């Protein structure tokens, strides 16, 4: 089921920096959206229309604002958190786009697409290009929110919200998606470069489809690594795709990458780095089994991940070994924390930041 | 090496001919070099030898072959809402039962199958494992161990296209919930494949008839947790923008049965689309054809849009089928009753042109009389033929008398025993009979009553009674004096409508009292004849026999008898004194009750019931207080005791004593069970209800006797609530309840459970 | 009390159609089938239009045809009523 | 409405059975009756019926001996009367009862006068009462005739055939050592009447067959 | 449920045969079955066994087993005794005396397990002329006959009873081309008789007149 | 049986006033009464039922009252001749069956003085051997008086017999027939025969006597 | 549970007669349908009870 706790680590201090109780949380619902950092700023929300605009060493608000009909049906914003030019962007259940001004809670703009928002907007070099919950990709202004152009994709019957964090490289955009496929394209009709086929469909219709999800692969140069849920672990190429190795394994969370290693865990819950072209494992830490895990992410120098049951998991980035332990929090968690150029932080399911030391 | 002959060791369970034939080899020359890949790929694509290893002695092949052990009992152990029949028909899925050999490797695809299954049910944390067990006589047994995880809830149903109208509350109208109060507790969100596939077609529906015709879906995508504990789902359609109709017609042949249809057809132009109206409207044509004596038309509407202006003029054509007629009548069900006996009931007829209406008259007439458990009809089509049609119609019989058992519960009979049978379809005939013997070891009362309904053809009814009776417990010089008497009735019945009956017939009485308490009340009808003998005197005594005439009148319209649902049967029966007669007098009767559904569809029904009785005479001739009414006995009044309600008794203390009038009434809230599966949830009904009922007498006065109170007015009512379950069982019809009384008057009585026998009503 | 149809039905009017020299077949196409038939010999046909409703009142119409060993017919007889 | 038998004269040890006649209501009901009033002011409920003739209660002075029926038929009532004695002599009324409520009575007999004796009848005999010239000459005088050892009762006397009814007195009956009755009937009458009109009493004795009409005249001394 | 070879299970069943024991030769038998399957007198057993479900009555087993077996056998020479009891299991799926007492008519029933019955013996007929079980299969069909026959008067009847002129005669036209035998066939000429009067039909009547004539009147 | 109590006994009064009627019950049971009314010479009937219930067509002004221990008739402002005898009956015992002693009503007029009259013998009765002397008191009221006859100063009795009218229905008077009974001889035998009246409505006793005859 | 029977089966319970009936001078019967047809033969073995039913 779930192992049980070892030994709290009792060898770096647990620090805190402050915390808030901040927006009406979001509660056991699982969604993809977390808040986002400007200079000085930090902003964020809850699936409740209800949205916030903070500082980032006080966390005291610069203001805060909320939307629904005036009747007053709650919208359930659970699209992603990204900025711009001063200026938020941002999706929701409904296939509805919201553009706000950083300054105030006012419109940039509001412009519609097809299929729900569990995903997470991206631009590189201006021109952002979106995705959804329907195998739907739209391709979007700045400011005014209008539509360039559009693309259509196949889609399972089922799937684990399969969804993907959209990738781009020399202005060629690239993404995985569900039924196994993969897409490498362009990002101005974002026509076909090619595909990329990587799982075995070996099941009954049922079980060919953990597969189906592909979760967030990312580049580094000239390559590209991805997996999906009880799938395959590969190294592919950025031009073509064609294979460089390839582990059998299945995960659901993000890796990450830094040196010439990959370090990421398991779908039973079990942590490791392997090689950057070799899938060889440098080392791995195994205890915390089926423990309902978050992604992690670098802080000066070390990591640290939390968990459903609101703790914290630091560790040696050398082997994992345990460098220290916290209670933080009793609701858990269900998406991504981040810091950025000195600030660390995380949100709860509950309505709940911390900021972090 | 060269070999002359075969010989194989450690085959116990398969002939060494077919083990010799399996290998194709040309014995007494050097064989093949196919001996030992024969071996191999035969011996192990049998699935029934294990392990296989062939030498050569020089002269003679000796195989030592052994055979799989073959499963003897094949066990399960985790299961909790799944069913060992439904699993080994996975396993004749997989090509595997008991008495069969195996890999045991494929397990694991025996585990990935059951597992399947088990998403195929809505779980997939779950996991099976197998335990072996080797056995002696190349056996085996196998357990199953399962490990069931759990289902998911449904957390969210959100929509692409559902633009400028909500409907993201009235989707609560489906199968499906992603929200379960609280308060409102029986179920919980759970997804299903089908349930699915009906609501959207509903909702599909729903928007169909507020003004739609493009009211499209794109897809329907789902999705849920990796911890496999809630779903989300979502759809993509298109709400367009609304519709109207505009003008209608039709084409097809008829016979000139235009100007009905016209009538059908009929409505106003400008006016809101709907999709079911269309639907009943071509039913109700059906219908209309049946009588004419058609069935297979086609029947085909066509939209012929203008979204130019969201109008429509709906092409409507029709194929009239060729006439039918019948050739051929069938039933089945006739174990032990008799055909014709039916058949005079079919208001449809052989042999001639035909409705298909008739066929249900006969239909509601069968299922009147509860003799079947259930029933069917159908109709097939003869070979070779454009219009000669035939019919079955098909029953499950029912075992259906009884045998009654009043105990003078209450004391109404006192310490007594009531024995007796009714049976309405004696002998498989249709002859209807009921009996009482009635014995105390010093009292009598015996009676037997018969009716054939058909005595004669068109529904003659025609029946007897007759009883006789002694009645003796002033043994010891107790109440309830003690009388003799017997008598009979006659009558005939008939209807002359096809629901509404009459009937009416005789009865001659003969009476003889003795020991008559000095009660102080019952004297003044005795005054009302003329006599006077207590102060408080026991020597009393009295005869007197009688002729009389009765009638009844009867509405009975339902569904069916035997546990029915709908409509409502009621029998009023007024009887009456005659010239000559010792007295003269005349009374009414009225028993009523109607069933009404919300439904029919997960039955949630109500009935209501009531009775009067009322009874008065002329020329100084009152009726009997022996024929008074009477009341309670968790019958007629439930939560109370046989003829226990009313008055109280009178010398010169306390006992119901009857009287002339009545008002008394029960209403009910109807149930199902959900605790038990309709192999017998079928045949079992339970309800609550809610009593009423009150007497009294219109000739008792207090203005005189003003030391006891008056019992004299239609006030003072007795009152009581329950619930009752009446169930069947090869004895007859049983029902038992519990209630509260919570309205008395001083001086009255119940019980809470109580019990009941044969007939309920 | 009652009521009761029998026989084949008529239009009265396809009555006015029935022409001699037709097989039997055609007036198959025609009609449908017959339910009565010699079995006698005598290759030969039966149409009738009984009823009987009321506690009182009777009625029937009837054609009556004869016809070759070729399924071809020779003759009719229409009692347009009841005797 | 009810017609009765006789009563006439019985020897003590005798038998009589009398009867007494229903005529418009039903009669077919209405318990019935037998209840005798002696002269001395004693009321006596000697036997009851009801309904029918299916419960009969006797009094506790007969206790059975007396016998009654009665004919629905006939709307008669019998009443078989077996030994007799002397205190038996009462008037006796034929009663009816009273619907509905019962245990009283609504309507009544002419009443009967049952006589025992050992004595004959006799018939009466008539003497005038005139004592002429009295102490009234203008004012009012009375006259009357003398009725003397009769028996049985009773007897019918009026005047001048019912012509004359003012100032009639009848004397009660008054019984002598001898057995036999005597009783005096007188009318006051103006004196100037006297002498002008015929002042006749007819007396009529049934049971003797006694018809006398006696005329009182002014005679002097 | 002792374990064993099948012998001595097969050899307390026969003894329970003799014993005239079923209760338990039944669950003797069961357990010969799942134990052995494919024992040498498997056949033998399924004999016994179908046996046992007459004797004991154990009916719509009895049928599914029987056609299982016919269908998967196909072939050995004892399988005349199988129709001959397919018969009997159906003659017998017809009949009961729950009901029965001296003085019963038991036409008037679900008469489709006598035309199986009928159907079975007649191609056992068709099969085995010459086997020893015939007999009496042929009293037993000529019952059937007579049966069907007096169901199908009993119809006429109450169609007659009704007046129901018609249907009936239509219906005997086929009585007719199915039953020239059975008395109720010869008590149905006057029922043509009523008919044709009610049809006002003469020329016909007289074809009731020849062939009454033509009967014997008894 | 039972003690059926009737009280007082027989009373008068006159028109205008009330009157209550006592009828006492021995065992104390309520409503077990009716009362019947006689008039002389007529057929008795029927005036309460239910031992207050009074029969139909008659007035108002009869009532019953009294617990079962006890109880009264009430007449209110009691009109004229209504004047019978009148019992109660108890139903409560039904095997014997009492009345009451009854009460004989008769009414207050003023004093009324006898007419006093002697009658001689018979010519008719001197044949026979008997001679009877009458004395007569015609209209008085009330019925007590004192009427003694005197022979040679004897009084006589025990061979008188006196018989007395009821009330008349005009003049509510009475009259009294005091027969003096003697044979033929013994009128004879002594020689003034005299008949003394005292009464209420009398002045002083009147005497009436004869000698030899009344010539 | 399970309880209720009969008893008496084993039993012959005919005794019917063979019939069938000629046609006349002139006209005709009418041509049965070979559906209940007879294969008749003569019989001369087991039968009634005096019958073998132990199986082989």
């Amino acid at each position: 089921k779930m192992s049980p706790l070892p030994t709290v680590e009792n060898q770096f201090t647990p620090t805190t920096a402050w915390s808030t109780s901040v927006g009406s949380g979001i509660g056991n619902f699982y969604s993809n959206l977390h808040p986002a950092l400007a200079d000085n700023v930090v902003y964020a929300a809850d699936r409740a229309g209800l949205v916030k605009a903070l500082n980032a060493d006080d966390g005291k608000e610069i203001w805060s604002v909320s939307l629904a009909e005036k009747s007053k049906e709650p919208a359930l914003l659970s699209g992603g958190v990204t900025v711009s030019g001063g200026h938020v962007y941002i999706g929701s259940e409904k296939a509805q786009v919201y553009a706000l001004n950083t300054s105030d809670g006012t419109v940039a703009w509001q412009t519609k697409v097809a299929g729900e928002a569990l995903s997470r907007p991206v631009v590189s070099d201006g021109l952002v290009l979106i995705h959804t919950s329907n195998g739907q990709l739209q391709a979007l202004n700045e400011a005014d929110g209008a539509v360039k152009w559009t693309v259509n994709l196949d889609m399972p019957s089922l799937s684990l919200r399969g969804e993907s964090a959209p990738t781009t490289a020399f202005g060629a955009a690239v993404v995985g998606g569900d039924n196994g496929r993969v897409s490498a394209v362009l990002m101005e009709q974002g026509q076909m470069i090619w595909q990329q086929r990587i799982s075995q469909a070996t099941g009954s219709t049922e079980i060919d489809r953990l597969s189906d999800v592909d979760t967030t692969p990312v580049v580094v140069n000239g390559v590209v690594f991805a997996l999906a849920y009880n799938g395959n672990l590969t190294a592919l190429d950025l031009r073509s795709g064609q294979i460089m190795w390839k582990r059998e394994l299945g995960s659901v969370n993000d890796f990450i990458v830094d040196g010439n290693r990959i370090y990421l865990v398991d779908q039973n819950d079990r942590v490791m780095a392997l090689t950057i072209d070799g899938g060889v494992t440098l080392w791995t830490q195994s205890d915390l089994l089926h423990r309902l895990l978050t992604s992690p992410v670098l802080y000066n120098g070390n990591l640290v991940v939390g968990d459903s049951e609101g703790y914290l998991h630091w560790i040696n980035v050398e082997d994992g070994r345990f460098v220290a332990q916290q209670k933080v929090d009793s609701s858990g968690f269900q998406t991504e924390p981040v810091a950025a150029d000195g600030k660390l932080l995380i949100q709860a399911k509950d309505g709940t930041v911390y900021s972090i030391t | 090496f060269v070999v002359k002959d075969i010989h194989f060791e450690g085959l116990q369970r398969v002939a060494v001919g077919a083990a010799l034939l399996s290998m194709p080899v040309r014995t007494g020359d050097t064989v093949n070099d196919e001996d030992i890949s024969n071996t191999i790929r035969a011996l192990f694509a049998t699935g029934n030898f294990e392990d296989v290893r062939v030498l050569r002695d020089g002269d003679t092949l000796l195989v030592q072959v052994k055979e799989r052990p073959t499963i003897a009992s094949i066990t399960f152990s985790g299961n909790k809402s799944v069913k060992d029949d439904m699993l080994k028909q996975n396993l004749e899925a997989s090509g595997v039962r008991v008495g069969e050999s195996l890999d045991r490797t494929t397990i694991a695809d025996i585990e990935k199958g059951l597992e399947d299954f088990y998403y195929s049910v809505g779980k997939y944390s779950a996991s099976v494992k197998a335990v072996v067990t080797p056995l002696p006589r190349n056996r085996v047994d196998l357990k199953l161990v399962f490990q069931e995880g759990v289902s998911a809830e449904i957390q969210q149903i959100n929509i692409v296209g559902n633009h400028a109208f909500t409907t993201d509350e009235l989707i609560s109208h489906f199968q499906l919930r992603d929200e379960v109060p609280w308060w409102n507790v029986v179920g919980d969100r759970k997804y299903q494949k089908q349930k699915l596939a009906g609501d959207l077609e509903t909702l599909r529906s729903y928007y169909l008839d507020r003004g739609y015709a493009r009211f499209n879906i794109d897809s329907t995508q789902v999705s849920l947790t990796p911890d496999k504990k809630g779903i989300y789902v979502t759809v993509n359609i298109t709400e367009g923008d609304q519709y109207k109709l505009s003008g209608v017609e039709v084409s097809g042949n008829l016979a000139g049965h235009s100007a009905e249809i016209e009538q059908l057809t009929k409505i106003e132009p400008g006016e809101l689309y709907n999709g079911t109206k269309v639907t009943k409207m071509e039913d109700d044509i059906k219908k209309l054809l049946g009588r004419y004596g058609y069935a297979y038309p086609r029947v085909q509407s066509m939209p012929e849009i203008n979204d130019a202006d969201k109008t429509v003029k709906l092409r409507v054509n029709v194929d009239a089928g060729n006439r039918f007629y019948v050739r051929k009548i069938r039933f089945e069900g006739n174990d032990t009753s008799k055909d014709a006996v039916l058949r005079r009931e079919m208001r449809q007829m052989e042999g001639a042109w035909l409705g298909s209406d008739l066929v249900d008259q006969g239909k509601e007439r069968l299922n009147r009389l509860g003799f079947f458990e259930t029933v069917d009809t159908d109709t097939q089509r003869v070979p070779g033929s454009p219009d000669q049609v035939d019919v079955v119609y098909k029953v499950k019989e029912r075992n259906t008398g009884s045998f009654n058992f009043g105990i003078g519960y209450g004391t109404c009979s006192g310490v007594s025993f009531q024995a007796g049978v009714q049976q309405d379809n004696w002998l498989g005939t249709g002859y209807a009979v009921g009996i009482n013997g009635t014995k105390n070891d010093y009292q009598t009362y015996a009676e037997l009553s018969v009716t054939n309904p058909y005595f004669t053809v068109d529904g003659v009814s025609l029946g007897g009674r007759l009883f006789y009776n002694d009645f003796q417990a002033d043994d010891a010089d107790l109440s309830d004096y003690t009388n003799k008497s017997y008598g009979t009735d006659v009558t005939l019945g008939f209807p002359i409508n096809e629901y509404n009956s009459l009937r009416a017939g005789l009865g001659y009485v003969h009476n003889s009292l003795s020991n008559m308490q000095p009660q102080v009340a019952m004297w003044r009808y005795l005054y009302s004849m003329g006599e006077h003998p207590s102060t408080s005197d026991q020597d009393n005594s009295f005869k007197t026999d009688d002729f009389t005439f009765n009638y009844g009148w009867t509405y009975n319209k339902l569904d069916r008898g035997y546990f029915p649902t709908d409509g409502s049967r009621v029998n009023l029966t007024g009887k009456v004194t005659i010239p000559g007669s010792d007295n003269e007098y005349y009374k009414v009767t009225l028993d009523t009750a109607t069933y009404v559904p919300i439904d029919d569809d997960h039955k949630w029904v109500v009935l209501g019931r009531t009775r009067w009785g009322y009874g008065d005479g002329l020329g100084g001739k009152e009726m009997p207080f022996y024929e008074n009414f009477y009341a309670g006995g968790s019958s007629t009044v439930r939560g109370f005791q046989c003829n226990t309600i009313g008055p109280k008794a009178v010398y010169f203390s306390d006992d119901a004593v009857g009287g002339n009038a009545m008002a008394v009434a029960s209403l009910e809230f109807i149930t199902p069970t959900p605790f038990i599966s309709d192999k017998y949830a079928n045949s079992v009904r339970t309800s609550f209800f809610w009593d009423m009922g009150t007497v009294w007498d219109t000739n008792w006065d207090s203005s005189q006797y003003s030391g006891y109170p008056d019992y004299s007015d239609p006030s003072n009512i007795r009152m009581s609530a329950g619930i009752a379950l009446q169930w069947m069982s090869p004895l007859g019809p049983l029902v038992f309840s519990y209630a509260q009384p919570f309205k008395k008057y001083d001086g009255d009585k119940a019980e809470q459970f109580q019990f009941n026998i044969g007939k309920t009503w | 009390r009652p009521d009761i149809n029998q026989g084949n039905y008529l239009t009265a009017n396809d009555v006015s159609k029935i022409r001699v020299g037709m097989t039997q077949q055609q007036v198959a196409y025609a009609l449908g089938t017959p339910l009565m038939s010699d079995p006698f010999g005598t290759n030969t046909w039966f149409y009738v239009f009984r009823q009987q409703p009321g506690h009182e009142g009777v009625t029937q119409q009837t054609l009556t045809l004869t016809f070759n060993s070729s399924g071809v017919l020779t003759n009719i007889d229409n009692k347009p009523a009841l005797s | 409405q009810l017609v009765e038998s006789g009563g006439g004269l019985v020897q003590p040890g005798r038998s009589l059975k009398l009867s007494c006649v229903a005529s418009r209501f039903t009669f077919s009901n209405y318990g019935m009756n037998w209840i005798r009033q002696t002269p001395g002011k004693g009321l006596e409920w000697v036997a009851y019926i009801g309904s029918t003739s299916s419960h009969i209660y006797y009094a506790e002075t007969v206790k059975g001996r007396f016998t009654i029926s009665r004919d629905n038929a006939k709307n008669t009532l019998y009443l078989q009367m077996t030994g007799l004695r002397s205190e038996d002599t009462a008037l006796y009324y034929c009663v009816g009862h009273v619907r509905k409520l019962g245990a009283f009575f609504d309507y009544w007999g002419q009443g009967a006068m049952v006589t025992v004796s050992s004595a004959s009848t006799k018939g009466p005999s008539v003497f005038p009462l005139a004592p002429s010239s009295k102490s009234t000459s203008g004012g009012t005088a009375a006259l009357g005739c003398l009725v003397k050892d009769y028996f049985p009762e009773p007897v019918t006397v009026s005047w001048n055939s019912g012509a004359l009814t003012s100032g009639v007195h009848t004397f009660p009956a008054v019984l002598q050592s001898s057995g036999l009755y005597s009783l005096s009937s007188v009318v006051t009458v103006p004196s100037s009447s006297l002498g002008t009109q015929t002042y006749i009493c007819n007396v009529n004795h049934k049971p003797s067959n006694t018809k006398v009409d006696k005329k009182v005249e002014p005679k002097s001394c | 449920v002792p374990d064993n070879p099948p012998n001595e299970i097969y050899a307390t069943a026969q003894q329970k045969l003799q014993d005239g024991n079923w209760r338990q030769a039944i669950t003797q038998l069961e357990a010969l079955d799942n134990r052995y399957p494919f024992g040498p007198y498997s056949q033998q057993v399924q004999l016994d066994l179908i046996y046992a479900y007459y004797k004991n009555a154990d009916l719509p087993l009895a049928q599914a087993a029987i056609d299982r077996f016919i269908r998967l056998n196909p072939t050995h020479p004892n399988i005349d005794y199988v129709m001959y009891m397919r018969g009997l299991t159906n003659m017998a799926l017809d009949d009961s005396a729950l009901q029965g007492f001296f003085g019963v008519d038991r036409s008037d029933r679900d008469p489709q397990h006598a035309r199986a019955a009928f159907s079975d013996f007649s191609k056992l007929v068709r099969g085995y002329p010459n086997s020893q079980y015939t007999t009496d299969a042929t009293k037993r069909l000529v019952f059937l006959k007579d049966r069907l026959a007096k169901y199908e008067y009993s119809v006429a009847e109450y169609y007659t009873e009704r007046g129901a002129w018609v249907a009936v005669v239509n219906r005997v036209e086929g009585m007719l081309r199915d039953y020239p035998d059975t008395q109720a066939t010869r008590d149905a000429l006057p029922l043509m008789e009523n008919a044709y009067r009610q049809m006002q039909m003469n020329a016909q009547a007289e074809k009731v007149a020849k062939i009454i004539a033509a009967n014997s009147s008894n | 049986d039972i003690q059926m109590t009737q009280s007082p006994a027989s009373l008068s009064a006159s028109l205008g006033e009330t009157v209550t009627i006592e009828c006492r019950a021995s065992e104390d049971i309520h409503s077990r009464l009716a009362w019947y009314q006689q008039k002389p010479g007529k057929s008795p009937q029927l005036l309460i039922y239910n031992a207050n219930s009074l029969h139909t067509g008659v007035p108002s002004r009869f009532s019953g009252s009294g617990s079962g221990t006890q109880f009264s008739l009430k007449i209110n402002s009691l009109q004229s001749e209504d004047v019978a005898s009148y019992f109660c009956l108890q139903y409560y015992n039904y095997p014997p069956y009492t009345f009451g002693a009854g009460a004989k009503l008769e009414l207050r007029r003023t004093v009324a003085a006898p007419s006093v009259f002697i009658f001689p013998p018979s010519d008719e009765q001197l044949k026979s051997g008997t001679a009877s002397v009458v004395c007569l008191l015609n209209n008085f009221y009330p019925r007590e008086a004192k009427v003694q006859w005197k022979v040679d100063n004897a009084l006589q009795s025990g061979n008188s017999q006196e018989s007395v009218t009821e009330q008349d229905s005009k003049d509510s008077t009475y009259s009294l027939s005091s027969t003096l009974t003697l044979s033929k001889a013994d009128y004879e035998k002594h020689k003034v025969y005299a008949c003394e009246v005292t009464h209420q409505g009398l002045s002083s006793p009147v005497t009436k006597s004869f000698n030899r005859g009344e010539c | 549970r399970y309880k209720r029977q009969v008893s008496g089966d084993e039993a012959y319970l005919e005794a019917a007669p063979l019939a069938e009936l000629h046609a006349p001078a002139g006209m005709i019967l009418p041509v049965t349908s070979g559906d209940y047809a007879i294969p008749v033969t003569n019989g001369s073995g087991a039968v009634g009870k005096a019958l073998d039913i132990r199986p082989p």
